[PDB]
């Protein structure tokens, strides 16, 4: 499995867009003065770095 | 996908508790072997229950109801 | 006054503002934008690095 | 180097009768628009279709007279006129009457019924005779055009709408296909009148812009 | 070349030594893309061993925040060269003029919301036709160094690696200057004694531009 | 208790530019039957935003 | 309804032309021509360079003793290439020349089939009597901008491929002089191509693109 996702085969995006589905993230800003600092949020994969 | 939980959050108004009490549902469905009693619409195990919890279906008080069942059943096949 | 001759000097409109049609719809943007050269230089923070 | 993909996976999903959610997934990058608004300008402007241009009352004149009877004013029976969609035969023009009286709402179901208007929708309520005495009656000047025609361009002038179009949007998402640049996604929201379903208009709007690229076919 | 300008562009160019100026008036004699020769005039010329100025520019070379230096000359065979004109721009100049980026086509007005707060749109011709690609230049570096039990060695024998790893290295053991390695790759063979051999970091692409070999006094040299 | 969530920049601007009134521009005095009617006077360009 | 033909492509110079179409119904001009235009300035065959081998340099960032320009000019200068085959997808040139003197495109020896329409085209300057410089072409057809790093020797060096005849595409819808149906206009397209395309090919061809296109929802 470790080497197929180095490879960066087809499967494996696949298989990724499927463990994303509804996984939250918490996007988090560094200075987090108020409680609103660290809000959750749903993964939609794009193809930038940003 | 569940977007809004207030709808969830009816049934729990503490919210705190309404996390504790899906996360049973969301366990018992994925380690333990027991279908979903909502039609499963390609949703994680998370949002399933959460959905259960929405419809009325799954509560502290029915969730309980069904353990003790099961400890009952397990009760009847020790004999 | 310098600025606007020099304009002249050309053929480009003296406002400074043209009338900029749009890629998709191709309709034409009402109330003339702004256009130029301005030196635009890239910073070395880059998002490889981040 | 001229196999660009084609978008082969259709879905339409028919949210109401008059009003369906179309889409294309594949597509090309830098064709969801190019499409869109194309289909959009073609079926919202350059459309066939039937309607209603002009409607006299038995007497009053200007833009502004009253009559008695209907509470409705005489600018609201040519607003609620317009909105009522008649399909007709070959003829290109026909002219329907009404001359019912008595309290009562005077939907389309009394119009006379004549020669053919096929009233899509029978119970629009055009006026609203409050009055037993009193009589609402006019003629109507049916014909066949194209597009959108106002007052302004062209007795009681009404504006005639001979598209069959009420509202159309599109809307471009991101697709991928295996690993892929992002592929524009297409989705038309059409909302028809009731003469043609949205699938035949948008079937037909494709047809005449195929048409309109016919000296040039390779 | 900045479009506009305020006209201090030609002072920290010429004042900084990122340009190479003519210390001696004449006519360019040989001008290559490395190096630049200038016979002077005779005025200038001093009367005994003299006649040629040579100019050695610096090419691509690693800087102190990883960036290139390259000299680009820009006279021609022929042109009189003068005392004071710069004959040969560095790195960010233009004709002996400061030029720290390029000059587009700017148009201000909201784009669907995708120049918001600060954010900037890009047409692809910028992209395309290569306004803004900057040239980056790392140095890895191996040491190799006295052990317990006899010293390490920089001998292309590592042990338990591919043909493929061992491919890029040279009979003496190191990479190839030419090759266009990524990351994982094999770029040296030290052996210690009983594999520690330098790796491209994850992450780390490119091509090699030129590979140094640093000895000690009293240690003879490797075949590469 | 004030909202978090509000429009700031763009948006703003927009809303404002759409929701004016000019003294005479095209199409002033027409019976729009709807905003459906509005949305397609609009884009096709017989009236006015 | 009134079907375009082309009527007139004149060419004013050998880069940019002028394509009409006269006999276009109302609305129908601009439809075309959005669509058109952008159907043409994004997706169009042409004939780039993919790869230069020199023979005696190793990578980009190396200099050469002979050449007044770094490899990586050369490179850039070599992008911009004109060239248009007929036959076959990879076609490879070579270059040979020895002296003092600029090197143009007419330097490269031409096939039977490659014919480079700009020969004034500089590639680099050699600047002894006693360089040479040889380079192996591969010049191959695309579609659209394919960069260097989606896409093995030491020697090969990689140049981004840039295949678009097409620079600058602007059309206009005038009033057409139709006498008789009034309404008519004409759609007058102005495209800036590179000087490997032929006006009225990629008009078609676009047009083409088009109606494949529109098959979908048909």
């Amino acid at each position: 499995a470790k080497k197929m996702v180095e490879r960066e085969e087809a499967v494996v995006w696949d298989i990724l867009d499927e463990v994303i589905r509804e996984h939250p993230v918490l996007l988090n800003r560094a200075p987090t003065l108020h409680r609103l600092g660290i809000q959750a949020f749903e993964p939609v994969l794009i193809e930038g770095k940003a | 996908a569940r977007v809004t939980v207030q709808d969830a959050v009816e049934k729990i108004g503490n919210r705190f508790d309404l996390v504790l009490v899906a996360a049973r549902r969301a366990r018992q469905m994925q380690v333990g072997g027991k279908d979903p009693l909502v039609p499963e619409e390609n949703d994680k195990t998370t949002v399933i229950a959460l959905r259960e919890i929405e419809e009325g279906l799954i509560n502290n008080q029915i969730l309980d109801v069904r353990e003790r069942q099961e400890q009952q059943e397990q009760e009847a096949a020790e004999l | 006054a310098e600025i606007k001759e020099l304009l002249k000097l050309g053929d480009l409109p003296t406002s400074g503002q043209i009338r900029l049609y749009d890629g998709r719809t191709g309709e034409q943007f009402e109330r003339p934008v702004t256009v130029g050269y301005m030196y635009m230089l890239k910073l070395n923070h880059l998002v490889d690095d981040k | 180097v001229t196999e660009f993909l084609k978008p082969r996976l259709v879905d339409i999903e028919q949210v109401s009768s008059t009003h369906a959610k179309v889409t294309l997934e594949p597509l090309e990058r830098g064709f969801g628009h190019t499409l869109g608004n194309a289909l959009r300008r073609i079926l919202l402007s350059s459309m066939p279709g039937c309607a209603v241009t002009e409607v006299e009352i038995d007497g009053v004149l200007h833009e502004y007279s009253t009559k008695e009877g209907v509470q409705e004013d005489i600018l609201e029976i040519l607003l609620n006129l317009k909105g009522l969609a008649v399909r007709v035969q070959g003829k290109d023009e026909v002219i329907l009457t009404l001359n019912k009286s008595g309290i009562g709402p005077v939907t389309a179901a009394d119009i006379t019924h004549d020669g053919d208007v096929e009233i899509v929708k029978p119970q629009h309520v055009i006026c609203h005779l409050t009055d037993e005495n009193a009589s609402i009656s006019m003629r109507i000047k049916v014909q066949r055009g194209r597009g959108y025609v106002p007052a302004s361009t062209r007795r009681l002038l009404v504006d005639a709408c001979y598209s069959p179009v009420e509202r159309i949007a599109y809307n471009v998402e991101a697709a991928r296909v295996e690993q892929r640049t992002d592929l524009d996604k297409l989705v038309i929201e059409m909302e028809t009148n009731g003469t043609i379903d949205p699938e035949e208009a948008i079937r037909r709007a494709a047809t005449i812009l195929a048409e309109q690229l016919e000296a040039f076919v390779d | 070349k900045p479009l506009v300008g305020t006209g201090m562009e030609r002072a920290v160019a010429v004042d900084s030594g990122v340009t190479a100026v003519a210390k001696r008036g004449g006519v360019v004699q040989y001008v290559d893309a490395s190096r630049i020769v200038i016979k002077v005039n005779e005025d200038e010329m001093y009367p005994g061993e003299a006649g040629i100025d040579i100019y050695n520019l610096t090419k691509y070379t690693r800087s102190n925040q990883n960036t290139c230096i390259n000299q680009m000359p820009c006279v021609s065979l022929g042109e009189p060269v003068e005392r004071g004109d710069v004959l040969a721009d560095g790195p960010s100049t233009d004709l002996g003029e400061l030029a720290l980026g390029q000059n587009m086509r700017v148009a201000f007005m909201p784009w669907n919301g995708y120049n918001f707060e600060d954010s900037i749109l890009v047409s692809e011709r910028v992209v395309q036709e290569d306004r803004f690609t900057t040239i980056h230049i790392q140095e890895l570096a191996c040491v190799s160094r006295d052990t317990k039990l006899g010293p390490e060695e920089i001998t292309a024998d590592i042990p338990n690696v591919g043909e493929a790893a061992l491919s890029k290295l040279d009979e003496s053991g190191i990479v190839y200057i030419g090759a266009e390695v990524t990351g994982g790759d094999i770029l040296v063979g030290k052996v210690t004694p009983k594999d520690s051999s330098l790796r491209v970091p994850n992450g780390v692409s490119g091509t090699v531009i030129d590979v140094q070999v640093f000895t000690r006094d009293g240690v003879e040299k490797d075949k590469r | 208790g004030e909202p978090i969530i509000v429009p700031s920049q763009d948006v703003v601007l927009g809303l404002y530019y759409m929701t004016r009134d000019c003294v005479n521009a095209k199409g002033e005095g027409m019976v729009l039957t709807g905003p459906k009617e509005a949305e397609r006077l609009y884009r096709s360009g017989l009236a006015s935003l």
